[PDB]
């Protein structure tokens, strides 16, 4: 099993395994379904107003409680200081 | 002894083998079902794991030219997420506990049982040397009128 | 209330006097300029970065060397056939058409075969009509041989690696045509006047041949090329290797006689006239009749008739001093120490003398 | 910044931070007397 | 602006306390202003959530230097700790968590966090760390199987 | 990660780096901050036209 | 987001105009789509210590602005919008994609990333992970008692000062 999709021009040898190609799933009409609604149907409503500006980064849990908002802020600040995924830097001012 | 330092350092990097990325991290749904002593046990476990991971990360930063980027770096993020979820569960439990406690304490304070000179307080009936009379009227009447009457 | 900026880039752009700082110190010597190297980072690290699994699976989809050799030889033959012939004028030498479209197929053939071919040599063999015919015939023969019976050098390397993990027959027809066309290219390069390049080409051309006669001929040719290149040591080495292969060569081949000639001439250039006369005497006692040896013996005797009249012999401390052939002059014109520019007194060489390396 | 220039790591050379052949010249030529130790003086005097 | 922009060896900690600092402290303590404040007794007691969590789930980053103990029998291994720890803190840590009881002496020495520039030239400094040089009775070593 | 996705082909959904669009400014606003409600905005987006 | 791997999408503008392809990859945070055999270029891999320079054809990400889906039944360009619809076997409501012309719902294929595999040395079994050992009545007893003791001690000290 090769863990990546082959390039354009490669030929899969005999007895090899490849992640399956993305195929379209099932197909069903809308007339058969009885409960059908649109995404964001209300355009003149007043509840979709932002409580925080769009440039504010969201630092909160998935439920909506801010119990550990400062903990998440500290985690993000530590990530900004030294990201764990940081590769091999090119700068001449290397940390070590 | 030496096993302490052997667990401070990594094992796959010690045997010159590629360390694999683990499956997942502790979720809040699991940590809610876990008990307090169990929570602190797994907390110390994650703490030791994070110490080993940070030692390996610092070693790779010291040798970034001899050795490339640290293999499987998402482990530190998984450990931090697990620790944050532990803290979240403990904070929820402490919030419930302190809510119950402040309710009980305000009830006690309303009862008025505390007294710095150690001993039971005097009874309320021996103190309340006054009485109240409730009279029903069919219409509003001035307070000074009721007083003078 | 003033600021001090030692050396900053001017209005048009950063010059070398500041790029030196940028490459050594890491940033400009003022400190007010922030080091920004995103472009070179993208050009080097982002390009050389490859994931481990893809890097490991790359070696599975490399092209087939046999098919690559066949296609490269076909394309190179097509290109050298399409290449036009030089029209000879009268009164002035016509400029040969530059080989613009020939560098890519020749480069592919070189990187597929493991040998380097001179562009000057190719241009010269294309200018020469008969050499062009020899080269075309040999290239077509090599094409047919690699298309019918595979690649003998590749099969030999495969068998060598197989026996290493777990003898050598005579040279095949493909290797024979290959060494033939390489000798043709080397002859054209010698006619053009690049003796060092000709010797370097023949040095790798000898690797394809395994029969003693072909090896002796290649050794004689390398001896002559090194003699013209003034590398007397290698010239003598190959010239005597020819006579070493002599006992196993066919009687009709004179490659060993030419090797004797090259060895004697290398000795004469090293100014050991006694050794050169002894070598040509041995060569004559071996092949009593040979013009390449007889002419050289006559020349050496004409020199030896005047040798005792000047100093009674050649000196000992003055040997290998007089520069005779113009090839070493042309090489020293480039590799020579300049007047005040690059010499033992300039500091860039003085520090190389001072420090170990 | 000579340490960061030479001894530090760069995309062309390895780190010389822990390297005796590059750090040995940092030691002083003329030896110097040791500095006074206040903790040692306290543990030696043991005021009463 | 009151933001300190120097990330060198002489970085100074600002003693002036800002209103936002107190606000954030109170908010992380008891969810200000949604939840009612706990009474002064619980606030100043050992049961207050931050102290309780710091005592029952301690958070101390102890990193071992691989060069000091890798493939060499060393009697002075070094560790990196947060600045809020001391010699007694570290020896209790190693004795209770990792079981390293035989600790002769710990040599303390602070150290400014590592500073570096990325490709675009932004100055990002790593968190500060305190260097400790613990002394043992027996020399230890972790071999690296080559 | 751009080089890695170009060489592999794996589909990435979330950004590999957390982007703080405030450059450290979001930590200056108090935590309980929330935008107030503005009635009768002088805009046309609330109509939701799709033909002009 | 409407473009998910598995759909047939036609290129409307730019290079490769009028060509249909299958979405191979979706770079969401960059708003790019890697389509099959469309906008393929030669990517190079530098020679390492053991391998030579290797150049190979690979598709490159295509922006989303210049691509439009293809109706599965009509086989033509159709505008597609997000539509919330409840499932027949699951009461939950999922977001499908519906065309205006034909009215055909399109499901969202899951990620199904099996490449990541954990190590059995540092992984706890799901049985021990899911077993519960927490009791609300017993554990909250000690906490509430400690809180009460602390608050009462402080209140007694305040009464002492008063």
């Amino acid at each position: 099993y090769m863990p990546f999709r082959p390039f354009h021009g490669w030929t899969v040898p005999n007895g090899v395994r490849t992640p399956p190609e993305p195929t379209l799933g099932p197909t069903a009409k809308v007339e058969d379904v009885k409960d059908v609604q649109l995404a964001e149907p209300a355009v003149g409503d007043a509840s979709h107003q932002r409580k925080l500006p769009k440039h504010f980064p969201v630092v909160q849990a998935s439920d909506g409680s801010s119990l550990l908002r400062e903990e998440t802020i500290a985690c993000m600040e530590r990530e900004r200081r030294l990201p764990h995924n940081m590769g091999k830097l090119y700068s001449y001012h290397r940390p070590y | 002894s030496a096993a302490a330092f052997y667990e401070f350092v990594d094992n796959n990097f010690l045997n010159n083998k590629r360390p694999p990325v683990p499956g997942g991290s502790w979720t809040v749904e699991v940590l809610r079902n876990k008990s307090l002593a169990d929570l602190q046990h797994i907390w110390f476990l994650l703490l030791k794991e994070r110490n080993m991971l940070k030692s390996m990360k610092e070693h790779y930063l010291r040798h970034q030219e001899e050795l490339g980027a640290m293999p499987a770096p998402s482990r530190l993020k998984m450990i931090d997420e697990s620790m944050r979820n532990i803290k979240r569960v403990v904070k929820e439990r402490d919030e419930e506990a302190t809510a119950r406690a402040v309710e009980i304490f305000k009830e006690r304070l309303k009862r008025g049982i505390y007294r710095y000179p150690p001993g039971p307080p005097p009874p309320p009936g021996a103190h309340d040397k006054t009485s109240v009379v409730k009279v029903e009227l069919s219409c509003y009447v001035e307070e000074e009128r009721l007083r003078e009457l | 209330p003033t600021l001090y900026l030692y050396r900053f880039p001017g209005p048009h752009g950063p010059g070398p006097y500041t790029m030196k700082y940028w490459w050594t110190l890491g940033c400009f010597p003022t400190g007010m300029e922030v080091p920004f190297r995103l472009h070179e980072f993208l050009s080097t690290y982002q390009q050389e970065h490859v994931p481990v699994e893809v890097e490991e699976w790359l070696r599975c989809y490399i092209k087939d060397p046999l098919s690559e050799l066949v296609n490269a030889s076909n394309d190179f033959f097509k290109a050298v056939e399409v290449y036009p012939e030089v029209e000879s004028a009268r009164g002035y030498k016509t400029l040969q058409p530059s080989i613009a479209p020939l560098l890519v197929p020749m480069k592919k053939f070189e990187e597929q075969l493991g040998v380097k071919i001179s562009p000057v040599g190719l241009r010269s063999v294309l200018s020469n009509p008969v050499l062009k015919d020899r080269f075309l015939d040999d290239l077509f023969d090599y094409k047919s041989y690699v298309e019918k019976g595979g690649s003998t050098p590749h099969r030999r390397l495969a068998r060598s690696r197989f026996e290493g993990s777990l003898p050598a027959e005579t040279t095949a027809d493909d290797e024979r045509s290959l060494i033939l066309l390489l000798t043709t290219i080397s002859e054209g390069c010698i006619n053009a006047g690049n003796y060092s390049d000709a010797a370097s080409v023949l040095a790798d051309a000898l690797m394809f041949c395994h029969d003693p006669d072909s090896q002796a001929t290649t050794h004689a040719n390398i001896s002559f090329a090194s003699l013209l290149n003034a590398d007397f040591k290698g010239a003598e080495y190959n010239g005597r290797e020819a006579a070493l292969l002599q006992p196993q060569v066919k009687p009709t081949s004179t490659a060993c006689a030419r090797g004797y000639v090259g060895w004697a001439a290398a000795a004469a250039y090293q100014d050991d006239f006694e050794k050169a006369e002894a070598i040509v005497k041995d060569g004559l006692t071996l092949y009593v009749g040979n013009e390449h040896l007889e002419k050289l013996a006559n020349k050496l005797q004409a020199l030896r008739e005047e040798q005792p009249s000047v100093y009674k012999q050649v000196p000992r401390s003055l040997r290998e001093s007089r520069s005779h052939l113009p090839s070493q002059q042309s090489r020293g014109l480039l590799s020579g120490s300049g007047k005040g520019f690059s010499n033992e007194f300039d500091w860039v060489e003085f520090k190389n003398k001072l420090y170990p390396s | 910044c000579s340490m960061r220039v030479s001894i530090y790591s760069r995309p062309g050379k390895v780190s010389r931070l822990n390297n005796a052949d590059a750090t040995w010249h940092n030691r002083s030529r003329k030896e110097k007397p040791p500095d006074f130790d206040p903790s040692a003086f306290r543990r030696r005097y043991r005021d009463s | 602006p009151p933001v300190n922009d120097y990330f060198g060896r002489s970085r100074i900690w600002n003693p002036i306390a800002c209103k936002l600092g107190y606000v954030r402290k109170k908010a992380d303590e008891w969810g200000w202003p949604n939840k009612p404040p706990p009474p002064t007794g619980l606030r100043y007691s050992q049961e207050f959530f931050p102290f309780f969590f710091e005592r029952y789930f301690p958070d101390a980053e102890v990193r071992l230097l691989l060069d000091s103990v890798l493939n060499n029998e060393t009697k002075r291994p070094v560790f990196q700790i947060p600045c809020s720890m001391s010699k007694v803190e570290l020896v209790n840590y190693l004795k209770n968590i990792y079981g390293i009881d035989n600790v002769v002496r710990v040599e303390v020495r602070n150290r400014r966090g590592r500073r570096y520039k990325n490709e675009v030239g932004e100055i990002k400094m790593m968190d500060d760390y305190k260097v400790a040089v613990v002394e043992l009775d027996t020399p230890v070593s972790v071999e690296l199987k080559q | 990660v751009d080089r890695e996705v170009l060489l592999t082909g794996k589909s990435v959904w979330e950004c590999p780096i957390h982007i703080d669009h405030t450059c450290g400014g979001s930590k200056t606003v108090p935590p309980h901050a929330k935008k107030p409600v503005r009635y009768m905005d002088a805009g046309i987006a609330n109509v939701g036209v799709t033909d002009i | 987001w409407i473009w998910y791997p598995g759909d047939i999408v036609e290129v409307v503008s730019g290079e490769g105009i009028g060509q249909r392809g299958t979405i191979i990859a979706v770079i969401k945070y960059k708003n790019e789509i890697v389509v099959q055999n469309i906008n393929v270029q030669d990517v190079v891999i530098p020679a390492s210590e053991s391998r030579p320079e290797q150049i190979v054809q690979r598709e490159h990400p295509i922006s989303v602005t210049r691509v439009r889906h293809v109706d599965p039944s009509t086989n033509e360009i159709c505008n597609i919008e997000m539509v919330k619809v409840r499932n027949k076997e699951t009461g939950e409501m999922e977001e499908k994609r519906m065309s205006l012309e034909s009215g055909i719902l399109m499901s969202i294929p899951p990620v199904n990333d099996e490449l990541e595999v954990g190590d059995p040395l540092k992984d706890t079994p799901i049985q021990d992970a899911d077993e519960a050992t927490y009791d609300r009545e017993a554990e909250q007893a000690v906490l509430v008692d400690k809180r009460l003791e602390a608050m009462e001690e402080h209140f007694v000290q305040s009464l002492k000062q008063s």
